[PDB]
């Protein structure tokens, strides 16, 4: 009843019959921008299906010495489809987020993955004094992996992330983790290219492990944008 | 689920428990929600009009303090033949440069509040007595434009704010507003500050109060003296949002969260946690 | 306050709202005390 | 005029104290407030949400190894698996949870706490734990048949992955406080200790070592008071750019 | 006598502090109001008002030749005439204008501003022109084709002379800053941009090169905050006749 | 045409167009008047309730600031052998000598406001302390009879006003009436103050505030001190008209607008913006 | 205000009435949105 | 509608087949002097018709190199007609002012005059500290010439001149400005040989241009004084 | 595309639904399978994980 879930924006639909229920990050829901909270006068686009839909990242293996993944956002969508394109065209950009990870194995495997969506994720370099460099934060639909997970690669610690909007996939348990993210932001609407307001982190805390065969365990993301707008019209970046 | 709460919440006598299809002390962290299990469910316990404050803990009160934020001393002298702050110093304004104050801002995302500053001056002799002062602190916009004399006509401060004050006097005191474009501050922000690629990362201006220039006012007299100002800021009228875990490794920056953690535990980055023998070995244990 | 501008005001420390469940149990279905969790 | 007179405390600079002041920026008009997701009004909110305590803090154990607790199929009956020390007011597994890093910046605290262990093995993975609760004055229980007198629960690993063990807050005093010493009647919180109930069994191929993660949180019944500091963040130098802000 | 006490901030002397004073002629009474043309009340009501855009500011261009643009015929076509950086917060074509003044006595601010452009070929001269507005992101458009992909106007010269460019307030923060950095995020404006739609067509005998004279204002959507010295203007020494003040 | 305004303008959503003999974007700059092209004709707008406050921009906060009108230092010893302010000086008041204060107020043709001043006090040796000493400041009208000397009998003031303070205190205070013989004061004066034709151009004495004489009441030490005064000026209860084209060449002088321009752009007097290689080069391109 | 001559008082910041028209359209014939403005 | 028009004053009348609406200075319009403002207390002569009426001054030549012409108010009437005779035989005056700046051209021919009515027009003068003095400020009904048009030679701007009382005289579109000036000062009443509260500045932001037949063009100044009020009777000065 | 995520489980069956999706009322044989009034477009099946 709460282990089953189907999820269906635009011309794409993704079920589990895994699940753990569901976040709605904050206790939110994604929404339109109000007129009593908007700033761009101009009249704004709100494309629906061609850009509220599930986009499904490439996977990633999940290794027994792997140290965990995380995914910007708006960044990693930023060259997909339709959402790509509005997001190349405009200069600002609004919407909320549908995060859907996969991880399924076998009645014989065990491993637990920390689902966290971090908002403003400002990521540290360690051992410098030296900033984070444009290419070490902006990884695209790759995403990136991180050096000390322990301290979330920014010096305070895993252990309390569970402050952030999460869940877990624990094998025995599950084989999916759904976040429902609304607009997350001091602002109403943002430039895409250059601000990250959500990051999703995906943190293996309990290693994979068993004694059976053994196979490639991926783990997967499938992201949905929703209720985008976007203003400030012009050629494409 | 919103509720006014002014007490510690209060105890109900509990009774014995053996139902099928009940089981309050099992839970499901996958969900990502927090065990709801109740102390009544767990055990049987006894009924407790709980009277205990809430109120220490409020976000006003906690992040209510006037924290040290800057600390600079210079020399009061004839600067003649210096390479150095000739009797006056600039200083960009943020809440980065001593750990308490930030370690606690940081615990949230976002915040929104009016700062109010306090400026503590001290002087000290390089004895024949200690000279009464007057200062001059002139609150300039982040990246305009500052003195760069003692004596620049930069002071006359047409539209700038500025404050002056005796060293005799009470510290200096006054509110900026939350002065942020945004409607919040961003204590965090995981972005690029310009429009091109080579901007510094994390670094949003729109989160820069702005400069702050101080200068003494009286010209020089026959010794030199050393002048150290202090600037105090506390955050009132807050509203916060998205609690952060909080910073365990020591900072290395003001300009951003970069890590290397202790040379040994605690702290240290392979080991937050101090070490215990092993897992069953209780420290302190009561002989 | 007799200044003229409110953001002048002492602080304001009478906000006892509060509603831990936005970060507790931001689960979309309510989870029913002494019942199965996961069903 | 009004005959006035000042009173001791007058001129001084009180950290804590709450007056109103010049505005610098007259006339200043603040940007319209925007509703925000996760908005936080006390304390006491965020420490209600578990976070991961760092039960294997021993040498050899690195990073996230640090925060689970292994435990294997045993040999003997009885065994026991690990114990937690107390104290969210000094260090130890308790110290960088959500709700011992904020009481860090209390003195004074009150109200049950609530210890919750998911299990991690696999899914054919079975077993019976017990988690026990010894209210102070003696020595930790080493044993389970004098752990077992205590507040506990007995855990049957299955579908619900995970156990919640209720610290009920008992104390003498209202409230109970740090002053750096472990075992002052007014500070010492008592043990967890947890055992086999029967044993971790697993089938051929499944790891026969299995991980427990352990949380911690307050419950609505808690206090804070008396802020103050915290010993978990310092400084002996300028931090590399401080300077430079002058510059 | 009234128990008081003095607070942080007693004896200073802040120059944007608000209070009553002693007055030093008592009993004076000053002249008589007169109704007198013009009075203004808000610094807004300026800005509104269209002033000339010092879009020709480049070596050769002497006085007034800087307050207009000339456009020739082309013997091509789609062809780039001009283009206009628009941070009113530092200097280039907009900085010298009401809007651009005032503006720059603040620090924050907010609004739509409008550029009208009035045709000054004769009256025998004709020709289509589109003006582009391109919000910020990228490299400034060189081609029309790209330029005509903003917000834009058509222009066709005829008896209204003048053609209205409106730049909506399209910025994702409430407000913009000026911080000395013409590339930040909470800067940048965009660009404006200037093509031939068609070609300016003119016979034997009227002039085939015409001028332009472009004019900006703000429009009643607009909005400074947070005031500050204006750093267009300076002294380093006494002006001449100060010291003989005191003479 | 007269209203209230409190906030900016709100915006209305706005749909396509395609109206013969409705063309909104034209205009005639001829007239004088400026565009009142909307923007919702001009483009497809959404609707928008904007709630930014115009009150700083007030004129009574635009010039409403206490801004250094006045900076005199003298000496203040045993002028014996002096030829020089003998520990005393006299000031004709105008607010022409300091730019920003200028430049802001000379955007208006006429102003009428009332003038509170202050006066700031600082002292040096010329070490063994600072002495704590009275001023007296005497305000004469202008024209009218100054002291010669800083014991003259003068310094009585029987009618005059006089302020006595002390460097201990905080700066004096106090609020100079708006004393023009005419409605309001004239920022600009097109005409000559004088029945002849060699008077002074651009002057009225009607808006002369008038004489601030300040002098050192102690008698003088034996050892000499630098003293110097500043004195603040904040106009309020301001009335303005007429705004005009701002100063954009320095400043030559206090008693005209005579002009001459830096030596290179910007502000020169054959370019008052600074020059970009050519109408189609792009200041600050994002690369 | 304490004091006797009410020049003496504070500052008066509530002054919110405008009329750009003064100022941006002083032409004797109002102009209408959208007609032409010479005809 | 709005591009024909006559103004009609005592026994003087102008009409224009090419102007652009006109301008009221401040919104404003002339009139007498109220009891409640008044502040001479003898009775006022009001002579109408006689001095309430157009005068046009001598011409000036618009030229490819010109900078621009500037007339001083009341001075550059001071000596015409009744006007100037009340002037003389009155400590006191009081008017506003009608002003029509003319000049035509042809289909051919292209320029641009900025027609502005400048209150309180103090001059400067160029790269030196001495004041201007009476003859450079004084030019009577001949007027002066812009030396530095460009700061409206008094350190400003002429870009920004457009805060004051204006229209234009685009040649393509009109031949003739207009603007109505209400008395402008800070008191009621004045001593005209000593202050001008208004200056009228024609100057050719866009010069004059064609390459048809070449022929002198024309600038011609009227100007009607309105409700005109003398006091303090006395000698002709 | 137009997709469905198929979770293996108790419920052994997943369907993807083939929605008409035409410019025209209907679709036509005439022997040519790149007729624009004959292609129907592609199924593809993916390992998601
Ligand atoms: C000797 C022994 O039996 N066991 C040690 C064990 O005591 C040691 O633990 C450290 O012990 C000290 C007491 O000496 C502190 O309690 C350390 O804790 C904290 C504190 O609470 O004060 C935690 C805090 O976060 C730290 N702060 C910062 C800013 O880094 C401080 C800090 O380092 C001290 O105050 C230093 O001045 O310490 C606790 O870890 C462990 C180390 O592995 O080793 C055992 O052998
Ligand atoms: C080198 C290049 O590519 N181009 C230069 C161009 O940068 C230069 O422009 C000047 O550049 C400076 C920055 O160095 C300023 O932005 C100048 O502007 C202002 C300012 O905004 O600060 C305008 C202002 O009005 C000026 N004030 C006064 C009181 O005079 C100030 C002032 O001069 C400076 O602050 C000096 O300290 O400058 C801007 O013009 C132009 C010059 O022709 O040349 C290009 O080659």
């Amino acid at each position: 009843s709460d282990r089953v879930l189907q999820l269906k924006l635009g011309n794409s639909a993704i079920v589990t019959q895994e699940a753990a229920n569901y976040c709605c990050a904050y206790g939110e829901w994604p929404n339109y921008l109000p007129d009593h909270e908007a700033v761009a006068i101009d009249k704004p686009t709100q494309p629906e299906t061609s850009t509220d839909r599930f986009y499904t990242l490439r996977s990633v293996k999940w290794e027994s010495n792997s140290t965990g993944w995380w995914w910007k956002l708006p960044d990693a969508l930023n060259n997909i489809g339709m959402f790509g394109q509005n997001v190349q065209y405009h200069y600002l950009y609004r919407s909320g987020f549908l995060i859907h990870v996969q991880c399924n194995a076998t009645k014989f495997h065990q491993g637990a993955l920390l689902v966290v969506a971090i908002p403003e994720h400002q990521r540290g370099a360690h051992d410098t004094t030296t900033s984070p460099g444009f290419n070490d934060i902006m990884k695209g639909e790759r995403g990136g992996t991180f050096n000390h997970p322990y301290v979330l690669d920014d010096g305070t610690s895993i252990a309390c992330a569970t402050i952030f909007p999460h869940q877990w996939i624990n094998l025995r348990t599950n084989n999916s983790a759904t976040i429902v993210l609304p607009w997350m932001n001091v602002a109403p609407m943002d430039f895409p290219l250059r601000h990250n307001q959500w990051t999703l982190a995906v943190i293996p805390v309990v290693p994979l492990g068993t004694r059976t065969m053994s196979s490639v365990v991926p783990i997967t993301v499938s992201i949905a944008p929703m209720c985008c707008e976007f203003n400030g019209l012009r050629h494409a970046i | 689920v919103e509720s006014i709460i002014k007490t510690a919440t209060d105890t109900v006598k509990s009774e014995i428990n053996a139902e099928l299809g009940v089981v309050p002390s099992l839970n499901a962290v996958e969900t990502g929600a927090t065990s709801n299990t109740e102390p009544e469910e767990a055990i049987q316990t006894r009924t407790v009009i709980n009277q205990h404050g809430v109120s220490e803990t409020l976000v006003e009160n906690f992040l209510g303090r006037a924290a040290l934020v800057s600390k600079k001393s210079f020399e009061y002298k004839n600067h003649a033949s210096s390479s150095t702050h000739k009797n006056f110093f600039k200083w960009t304004i943020n809440t980065k440069s001593f750990v308490q104050l930030r370690r606690k801002l940081e615990l949230f995302t976002y915040l929104r509040f009016d700062a109010e500053i306090t400026i503590l001056t001290t002087v000290a002799v390089n004895y024949m007595g200690l000279p009464d002062l007057t200062l001059q602190a002139m609150f300039v916009p982040t990246g305009a434009l500052t003195p760069k004399e003692q004596d620049s006509f930069h002071w006359q401060s047409g539209s700038n704010a500025s404050v002056f004050f005796k060293i005799s006097d009470p510290p200096a005191r006054m509110t900026i507003p939350f002065m942020c474009i945004n409607s919040a501050y961003s204590v965090f922000y995981d972005g690029f500050a310009g429009f091109e690629k080579n901007g510094l990362y994390g670094i949003n201006p729109a989160d820069t109060i702005g400069n702050l220039c101080v200068r003494i006012v009286n010209e020089h007299q026959p010794v030199g003296f050393t002048v150290t100002v202090r600037v105090y800021m506390k955050p009132k009228h807050i509203k916060a949002w998205a609690p952060r875990p909080p910073r365990t490794m020591p900072y290395m920056s003001i300009a951003n969260a970069n890590y290397k953690g202790r040379d040994t535990a605690p702290n240290t980055l392979n080991a937050i946690i101090g070490n215990r023998a092993s897992v069953t070995t209780m420290p302190h244990n009561i002989v | 306050n007799f200044y003229k501008d409110s953001y002048a005001a002492s602080a304001s420390k009478q906000d006892f709202s509060q509603d831990p469940s936005k970060f507790t149990e931001p689960v979309v279905e309510g989870l029913k005390a002494g019942a199965p969790v996961l069903k | 005029g009004v005959p006035t007179y000042l009173l001791p405390g007058s001129g001084q600079f009180l950290t804590t104290d709450d007056h109103s002041s010049a505005p610098v920026l007259p006339c200043f008009n603040p940007t319209p407030e925007m509703h925000i997701p996760g908005q936080i009004r006390n304390m006491l909110e965020m420490i209600q949400v578990e976070s991961m305590m760092e039960i294997n803090n021993t040498d050899g154990a690195n990073g996230m190894e640090r925060l689970r607790v292994d435990i294997s199929v045993q040999a003997d009956l009885d065994q026991l698996l690990f114990n937690i020390p107390l104290d969210i007011q000094l260090d130890g597994p308790l110290r960088n949870t959500l709700v011992g890093n904020i009481s860090r910046y209390y003195t004074h605290w009150s109200g049950s706490l609530e210890m919750t262990f998911m299990f991690c093995g696999s899914f054919m993975a079975t077993g019976k734990l017990i988690l026990c609760y010894t209210p102070p004055g003696g020595s930790c229980p080493t044993t389970r048949e004098t752990a077992m007198l205590g507040t506990h629960i007995v855990w049957d690993f299955g579908l619900q992955s995970s156990i919640t063990l209720i610290i009920p807050w008992i104390s003498g005093s209202h409230y109970r406080m740090f002053n750096s010493d472990a075992k002052s009647t007014n500070a010492n919180v008592g043990y967890v200790t947890c055992f086999m109930q029967t044993n971790l069994i697993v089938p051929s191929e499944s790891s026969d070592t299995c991980s427990l993660i352990g949380f911690i949180a307050a419950k609505d019944d808690f206090s804070l008071r008396l802020m103050r500091d915290s010993p978990d963040i310092g400084q002996s130098n300028h931090l590399h750019g401080a300077e430079a802000a002058y510059q």
